[PDB]
């Protein structure tokens, strides 16, 4: 039966994110709940996760901080957050991270 | 009064009502991020073509003489508060047809301009950080705080 | 008359359904065999209240209680 | 107005709700390219083509190209050659997804619009892949092509070439056999051949109204008489005809795209004659007269020969045509654009008589207007 | 403590009009293969929210050519007449029993047009007034089908009370001998409640948004609030006219969730239905109800005259 | 009287949501928000011209239509009638009135529409 | 060469059932239920981005030497080939006798992005770069002078050197 | 995915729960347990004033049985 499949790809999903803290921070933050690859994290704070199996645009994502260059970042995140060498990774420019 | 400040803050920028106002490539490129790649509606944003309805207002295109009048009185006929975010080049300073006799150079001498976006045209996420960038705008305004100041 | 009635079956079935449907209700009712079980179930209704009659003595028909055999029965409707 | 496309005025007289008189009144986005054109030069003045129709970028560009080489009394190379009769495929498929989902959510049906959206996307990810712009890309260059392609992108478009014709269908079976779709376009806007070749119609009007005309047919460019691909032809004028003669127009650019991919040859990608195409960057900064040829192509301009020609092309909307004027110099004299989409409001007066008002919306819709193009 | 009951019924259809918008715009974004308002709460719950704040903290902006009676009177009577009409419906106990209440549903649904036309006259432009027009052939188009149509099916209950309307589904649905005249009614509900393929009057392409072009935020968001309470009105009616539920006098709370369930599914068919067809034109609405609905409800009107005459089948008036 | 106990209260909700909306928030009005709404231009004319309206004998014959229906409407009740011949005969006759009404509309042109 | 569209009891009984049974309805309404069920393709915008390449012309930029010292050589072939004429450039002669620039002004309300520039400059140094997030608020602010170009170059140098490595084999 | 409508969509069940039940809950308070005593003819109305007459503290829903008379 595939959808106990499902229920247990859930919950997961549920467990994977450090708990139902983590999993209701991403949920209020980033408006997601896929876990992924950690490719890896930056100087700031910037998680950057992929995950080869979602379709092409949604392969790779990134976590941004909570505290960069001051200001509190928790539901202020812009776009442009990102430094040089991830933003080359980031938008699908390269397969080297 | 600073609790309903952020209340009413955050009701008007997560219900951004833009209205259709494209004339050139521009306009494209607005239908564009309105497509299932970028989903403007999941952000709160859905196209309504009346300017009585309508919060904000993205100006597309190339405004020209002929066309001032009309968009001057489209801007006016919008209720408070109203925002106008600029669009590419020819509605920034005039762009490619900045010297020619019958362009507009900016379309900040008819409406005053709230967001400016950059490119011809823009690409459709730089438009998505303009309209993110004038929610957040929008979400550091004072109104209620300087009311009680005043 | 099947040319006629193709070839308005092939414009607008819309209308020979219509005059079908017509047909059949007007035709039918005229037809039909329940239609006295209509008339009876309808007559059979006790609306207002069945007030009895003075007595002079002759009547064979009419009943003195309500459970006597004599007097109209609704057997017909208990079976159908 | 949503119906309208950005800038129009229709002033129209109606006899109740009935049009006896419609008048468009354009001018709304003249921006005057052609007094602009004359003060640039030749590389100065090829974005200018961009923009005047933005939704058939590419085949402008060609338009231009084929001006100017044609002016120039040189030719591309055929890599070149094939390359922009594949683009101008994509292009045409551009065009026809964005005028069918337009006149179908002017009509109403507003579905397909966001399914074929993402199509056009990812035809504007090609676009990101070989030029570097989503939209603008000046790819297209006289003396063949700018820059090119890149290594994988050729695999990306035979998938989406594979994968789109089911997207066609998907989109015929929604709109050309539903009933509502049908009953506002089955006598709405009929055209006789004679007022469509007196009235100054070009491309799927002709073919519309039953007249055999396609210039990739009968005054072929670069490569298109190597390439085998069927015409569709209407037989009633209606907008119906039109909206089937554009689908199987998109049927057989990916029949064209499918001919380009297993047909491209090997070469280089612009005219070897240093004089008008620029040189590589590589041998630019070894050679002296790569150097001198660099400077004096990025500051002068090429020289064009004094003289006055009027060429054509089969744009996805019709006939899109320049008569460019030269006297000598590194700038134009005069360049006039012709264009199907005058033409095309010209007639819609005549198109329109006699109708309720949402069919003047939906004869507006059925005529592939860009009026960044109608108004120069 | 009937005021608790009134309180009852008309605020959580207000707060199901505004959870019927989010769920619109949801799957309206979903069957456009792209995802719905998501952003703002868990799944885009907080979106109904925002929308009737932001509505109610914007200008009025009364218009000066505008007759001022008309133009306030308009809003308010929609929305009223969009309220008082929900108290005959069995919920599986009515408000109000009322003997007659479908005569009370045809009346009040017959003085929902008059909202339309006293906001298309009140402001003074021309596309308030084509939409006013537009308004009025619609309402030509589907009364006198309408009004056939549930002759026709109610004549099979025997009485106008809702209320024995729920008894006749104790056997079998009445969409099982009257499917065509189900046909007749979906069609007509959409005709009515003025939905897609069937607006006409708040259209995007042909005019601008009709009757209420010039009506801005607040007075604007009562016409909304009243077509949404309309239609989840209209489904839930068509659900306890042809597909009513087992009502058990010892439990209400198996009819509540059938109807409940049921009144959904039709609401999710009508979101469906309202954005897969093009829009139709004025003119061939009644080249349709006026020429291919009548004539074939005419004749299952006289089929179920002469029908329970037939079978020996002639229902209770009681 | 529960009737209207429900009108006044439906009537006092909606009358209150434009009180609401109309006198909390802060008004500032000019001479241009307050202007007729054509598309960004100057109307021409007033909206108070004659429409040249095409469906006159629609309307009037919806109205008659109606009629017809009111003739229509007490036929359950009529159900319940003892004389069940002269009740479906009739009915049938006059459902066979308004069909041939319809038909006259048909044939003389009456359905479509003027000019 | 050329085909004809549209021109094509059993079939007219399926033809009226169709009509009053609304086969073709039902098969479109099973398309819309169809594409319901599906994968939507909307990308979580911020955290995600779209797709691009290393050719994508974004913001301008003034690159450097690998040596600290500027790239700018004062040719005015960027102000000469600009077919917006968004590039103002004043030069002089420094002090170690360098022919540098004093004013390089970039107008970029008035710039079209088509990457002239950045392909006529002998020494690569203007460079349209591939950011794309700098939407402002101020029309002063979208006016570049040579300072923010600069600051642009140093601040995007570690990627627009990689774009460069990585596409400049195909011009 | 798709299976996201769910939970918004369930809300609005909610909303369409809370009304309809809330009567019958209602019904089941004013009326001493019993349903409302649904009047529709002068002769269900007389029956429903004849309990109202009979109970002695004017409450229709008080029902007094056989065990009343003696
Ligand atoms: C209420 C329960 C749920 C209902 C279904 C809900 C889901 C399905 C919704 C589908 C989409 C609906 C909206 C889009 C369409 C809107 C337009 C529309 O409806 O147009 C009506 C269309 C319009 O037809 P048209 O558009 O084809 O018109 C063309 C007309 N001619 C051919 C003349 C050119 O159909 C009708 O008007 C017919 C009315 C319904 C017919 C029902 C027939 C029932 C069976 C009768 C008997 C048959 C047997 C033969 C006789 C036997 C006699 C004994
Ligand atoms: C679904 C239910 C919805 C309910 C309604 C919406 C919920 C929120 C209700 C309150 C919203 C805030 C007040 C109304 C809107 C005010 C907008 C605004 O910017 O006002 C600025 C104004 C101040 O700006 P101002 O007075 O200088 O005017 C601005 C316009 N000029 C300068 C051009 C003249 O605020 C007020 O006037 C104060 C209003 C009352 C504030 C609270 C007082 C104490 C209450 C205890
Ligand atoms: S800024 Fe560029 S893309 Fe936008 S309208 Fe102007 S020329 Fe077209
Ligand atoms: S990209 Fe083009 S328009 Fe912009 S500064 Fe460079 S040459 Fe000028
Ligand atoms: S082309 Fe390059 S070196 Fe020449 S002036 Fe411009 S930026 Fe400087």
């Amino acid at each position: 039966m595939e959808l106990l499949q499902v229920l247990k790809r859930g919950l997961q999903q549920v467990s994977g994110h450090g708990g139902l803290r983590g999993y209701l921070r991403v949920l209020f933050r980033a408006n997601d709940v896929r876990v992924g690859t950690l490719v890896g994290e930056d100087k700031y704070g910037n998680k950057y996760y992929e995950d080869n199996k979602q379709f092409f645009g949604r392969h790779r994502w990134v976590i941004y901080t909570t505290e960069m260059n001051g200001k509190n970042t928790f539901w202020d995140v812009d776009g442009s957050m990102v430094p040089p060498e991830w933003h080359r990774w980031l938008h699908c420019m390269t397969d080297d991270p | 009064v600073a609790k309903l400040d952020d209340l009413i803050n955050w009701a008007r920028r997560s219900s951004l009502w833009p209205m259709t106002f494209g004339l050139a490539c521009c306009a494209v490129e607005m239908m564009h991020m309105a497509a299932p790649r970028y989903d403007m509606d999941r952000f709160g944003v859905v196209f309504r073509a009346s300017p009585r309805q309508s919060d904000v207002m993205i100006v597309a295109g190339t405004l020209t003489n002929k066309m001032a009048p009309a968009l001057r009185k489209v801007y006016d006929q919008m209720p408070e508060p109203r925002y106008v975010v600029s669009m590419g080049s020819c509605a920034n300073g005039g762009g490619y047809y900045h010297y020619s006799y019958s362009v507009v150079r900016g379309c900040d001498r008819i409406v005053p301009v709230d967001i400016y976006v950059p490119g011809c045209p823009p690409t459709a996420e730089a438009l998505l950080y303009g309209i993110l960038q004038l929610q957040k705008k929008i979400k550091r305004e004072k109104r209620l705080r300087i009311w009680y100041r005043r | 008359v099947a040319a006629f009635l193709k070839n308005v079956w092939a414009k607008e079935p819309v209308l020979v359904a219509s005059f079908a449907i017509a047909g059949l209700a007007v035709i039918l009712p005229t037809l039909s065999p329940y239609t006295k079980y209509s008339l009876m179930i309808n007559r059979a209704t006790p609306y207002n209240y069945p007030v009895p009659l003075r007595d002079d003595g002759n009547m064979p028909d009419v009943p003195s209680h309500p459970q006597d055999p004599q007097g109209p029965s609704l057997e017909w409707l208990k079976r159908l | 107005h949503p119906a309208a496309h950005g800038v129009l005025r229709l002033v129209m007289e109606l006899s109740g709700e009935m049009v006896r008189k419609c008048d468009p009144h354009i001018g709304l986005l003249h921006r005057g390219t052609e007094k602009l054109i004359e003060y640039k030069t030749y590389l100065q003045a090829l974005p200018y083509f961009d923009r005047l129709d933005y939704v058939s970028m590419m085949c402008n560009e060609q338009a231009y190209s084929l001006a100017v080489e044609k002016l120039l009394n040189i030719q591309p190379p055929p890599r070149a050659q094939w390359i922009r009769v594949l683009f101008g495929e994509i292009t045409r498929l551009l065009n026809h997804i964005m005028a069918v989902t337009t006149h179908a959510l002017d009509i109403g049906a507003m579905t397909p619009f966001f399914w074929m959206f993402e199509e056009r996307e990812k035809m504007f990810e090609f676009y990101e892949r070989v030029s570097g712009a989503r939209m603008h890309a000046a790819y297209v260059r006289p003396g063949g092509v700018h820059q090119d392609l890149p290594l994988g992108l050729m695999d990306d478009i035979y998938e989406f070439s594979k994968n789109f014709s089911l997207r066609i269908d998907e989109l015929e079976e929604m709109l050309t056999n539903n009933r509502i779709w049908r009953n506002r376009t089955v006598d709405i806007g009929v055209v006789t051949a004679e007022d469509a070749l007196n009235y100054g119609f070009s491309g799927v009007m002709l073919r519309g109204s039953g007249i055999q005309w396609d210039l990739r047919k009968t005054q072929p460019y670069d490569v298109y008489d190597q390439v085998e691909f069927d015409v569709p032809i209407g037989s009633r004028g209606d907008c119906y005809d039109r909206y089937l003669c554009r689908v199987e127009e998109m049927r057989q650019s990916i029949r064209i795209i499918s001919q380009c991919l297993n047909k491209m040859p090997p070469g280089e990608i612009k005219v070897d004659d240093a004089k008008v195409s620029p040189p590589k960057r590589a041998e630019m900064k070894t050679s002296m007269e790569s150097l001198i040829h660099h400077f004096k192509l990025y500051t002068e301009g090429y020289q064009v020969p004094p003289g006055a020609t009027y060429t054509a092309i089969e744009a996805p909307k019709g006939e899109f045509g320049v008569y460019l004027v030269s006297d000598g110099s590194s700038r134009p004299y005069r360049c006039k654009i012709k264009a199907p989409g005058f033409a095309h409001l010209a007639g819609l007066d005549k198109m329109s008589k006699g109708h309720m008002l949402a069919d003047v919306v939906a004869i507006i819709g059925t005529q592939d207007i860009v009026f960044g193009e109608v108004d120069r | 403590m009937f005021m608790i009951n009134v309180l009852t019924l008309i605020i959580p259809i207000l707060l199901a009009v505004a959870f019927l918008t989010l769920v619109e715009r949801k799957v309206l974004g979903y069957m456009q293969f792209r995802k719905g308002p998501n952003v703002v709460g868990p799944y885009g719950l907080l979106q109904p929210i925002a929308d009737a704040i932001k509505l109610f903290i914007k200008e009025p902006l009364r218009p000066a050519t505008s007759s001022i009676s008309m133009f306030i009177l308009a809003p308010i009577l929609a929305l009223t007449l969009a309220l008082t009409m929900w108290i005959p419906l069995p919920m599986p106990y009515p408000l109000i029993n009322m003997n007659l209440g479908v005569l009370f549903m045809l009346a009040m649904s017959s003085l929902a047009v008059y909202s339309i036309l006293w906001s298309g006259w009140a402001s003074n432009s021309k596309y308030a007034l084509i939409g006013a027009l537009r308004a009025v052939a619609q309402t030509i188009s589907y009364e006198v089908t309408l009004a056939i149509i549930l002759l026709s099916v109610l004549l099979m209950n025997g009485s106008f009370t809702l209320s024995t309307l729920i008894i006749t589904q104790e056997q079998v649905w009445l969409i099982f001998p009257a499917w065509p005249l189900a046909m007749m009614w979906f069609i007509s509900t959409l005709a009515e409640t003025n939905r897609a393929p069937f607006d006409l009057t708040e259209g995007e392409s042909e005019l601008v948004s009709g009757f209420n072009v010039e009506y801005a935020a607040g007075p604007f968001a009562l016409f909304f609030m009243a077509e949404y309470a309309n239609i989840i009105m209209m489904n839930i009616f068509t659900t306890t006219l042809f597909l009513g539920a087992f009502h058990n006098p010892y439990m209400p709370e198996l009819y509540t969730i059938n109807f409940t369930i049921k009144s959904l599914l039709l609401s999710i068919t009508f979101l469906w239905i309202r954005a897969s067809y093009p829009r139709f034109r004025y003119d061939q609405l009644m080249h349709l109800l006026w020429k291919n609905f009548l004539p074939l409800t005419l004749a299952l009107c006289m089929w179920h005259v002469s029908l329970p005459i037939l079978l020996s089948s002639i229902p209770p008036q009681t | 009287m529960n009737l209207m106990i429900t009108l006044l209260t439906n009537f006092t909700l909606a009358t209150l949501l434009v009180t609401i909306a109309f006198w909390l928030p802060q008004l500032n009005v000019y001479s241009e928000k307050t202007s007729p709404y054509e598309c960004g231009f100057d109307p021409m004319g007033s909206a108070r011209l004659p429409f040249s309206m095409k469906f006159f004998l629609v309307a009037i014959t919806f109205l008659l239509f109606d009629l017809e229906i009111a003739l229509l409407l007490p036929l359950p009740w009529a159900s319940q009638t003892t004389n069940l011949n002269t009740m479906l005969t009739m009915a049938l006759l006059l459902i066979f009135l308004l069909a041939v009404s319809l038909a006259y509309e048909w044939t003389q042109k009456g359905l479509e529409w003027t000019e | 060469t050329y085909k004809y569209v549209n021109l094509r009891m059993k079939s007219v009984t399926d033809r009226a059932a169709q009509t009053l049974l609304w086969t073709e309805l039902i098969r479109g309404l099973g398309m819309t239920l169809s594409y319901l069920f599906r994968e939507p393709a909307t990308i979580n915008y911020p955290f995600e981005k779209g797709p691009l390449s290393p050719r994508f012309r974004g913001e301008h930029a003034l690159r450097r030497y690998p040596s600290g010292e500027e790239r700018c050589i004062a040719c005015k072939l960027c102000e000469a080939v600009c077919p917006a004429q968004a590039i103002t450039i004043e030069a002089e002669p420094r002090a170690d006798g360098s022919r540098r620039t004093t004013r390089y002004d970039i107008d970029m309300t008035k710039c079209i992005y088509c990457g002239f520039c950045q392909e006529a400059c002998p020494v690569d140094a203007i460079v349209e770069g591939p950011n794309f997030e700098f939407s402002t608020e101020t029309h002063e602010e979208l006016l570049y002078n040579k300072e923010k170009l600069l600051n642009n170059g140093d601040k995007w140098e570690a990627e627009i050197a990689a774009n460069i490595q990585a596409d400049y084999l195909y011009r | 995915m798709w299976f996201e409508v769910l939970p918004g969509i369930a809300v609005m069940g909610v909303c369409l729960f809370i009304p309809g039940m809330a009567t019958a809950r209602i019904h089941r308070f004013s009326n001493g347990g019993r349903e409302k005593r649904v009047a529709h003819y002068s002769y269900q109305w007389y029956l429903m004033e004849r309990d109202r007459r009979v109970s002695g503290v004017n409450r229709y829903y008080v029902s007094k049985g056989l065990e009343n008379i003696d």
